């Protein structure tokens, strides 16, 4: 029992929010480029025979609703969960197409005992988004 | 009884470090998610995956810098951040 | 180059 079992009958759901366009109000300008991403992920977990869904410019009510539901299906049968985020954020948040919306609201639907389903099998959030203002400066080696 | 914590078997992996933006480029997609691919496509049948995202950590430190014609964002580096509450290894493969 |  060193490595998780990941020998059931299916790899599981690797579920890929793709937010591109934004709300004026948001001042988010166009996340050019995160459609390659997108096409890149979903090639690259159909390879790891994960059951990929993508989803384009979700709102933060839309993201909410579809964790709610994803995390109540039966995953009985799969081995394990992905999802991958990719937006605009900040510490703690991910954006939605109108607003914030904190991440760990997202990943308490799958809590061990929120999603029992899926207790004890490896479920991996991958996060591309800014996490604050901060810029590294790197230094020479 | 037999219990486990209900934060146990999460693993966030975050493009970026805590308070730091996260780069993209508008042609090839973000760094961290180009990086991350190649190396899923490379390691993934072989290597642990704290191994794999290990090395997705040297290649967006080591290749990657930006160019701006904003002094202020110009030759940035970046860090992912691999945060594992994983309570066992984890392999895309199956013996 | 874009900042996420």
């Amino acid at each position: 029992d060193n490595s998780y079992k990941m020998d059931y009958p299916e790899m599981g759901l690797c579920i890929i929010i793709n937010n591109k366009n934004f709300h004026k109000s948001t001042g988010m300008t166009s996340r050019s480029g995160t459609d390659v991403d997108a096409a890149n992920l979903r090639e690259t977990f159909r390879n790891l025979k994960y059951e990929v869904r993508n989803k384009n410019d979700l709102t933060r009510e839309e993201i909410v609703e579809l964790m709610r539901d994803v995390s109540k299906e039966d995953h009985s049968k799969r081995s394990s969960f992905v999802c991958v985020l990719l937006s605009h954020g900040e510490e703690g948040i991910i954006f939605g197409t109108n607003g914030p919306v904190d991440l760990k609201k997202i990943t308490n639907f799958f809590r061990g005992d929120r999603c029992r389903s899926l207790t004890g099998k490896p479920k991996l959030f991958i996060i591309q988004a800014c996490r604050g203002t901060e810029l590294d400066c790197g230094i020479e080696t | 009884c037999h219990k486990i914590p209900v934060e146990a078997d999460f693993l966030y992996a975050y493009s970026t470090a805590p308070g730091y933006y996260s780069w993209r480029n508008s042609k090839d997609g973000s760094w961290f998610i180009q990086s991350l691919c190649a190396m899923l496509k490379q390691y993934a049948d072989k290597l642990e995956f704290m191994h794999i995202l290990t090395r997705v950590n040297r290649k967006v430190a080591t290749e990657f810098e930006s160019f701006s014609f904003d002094a202020t964002f110009h030759a940035k580096k970046q860090i992912p951040c691999i945060v594992s509450m994983l309570t066992k290894e984890l392999y895309f493969y199956h013996h | 180059y874009v900042a996420x």
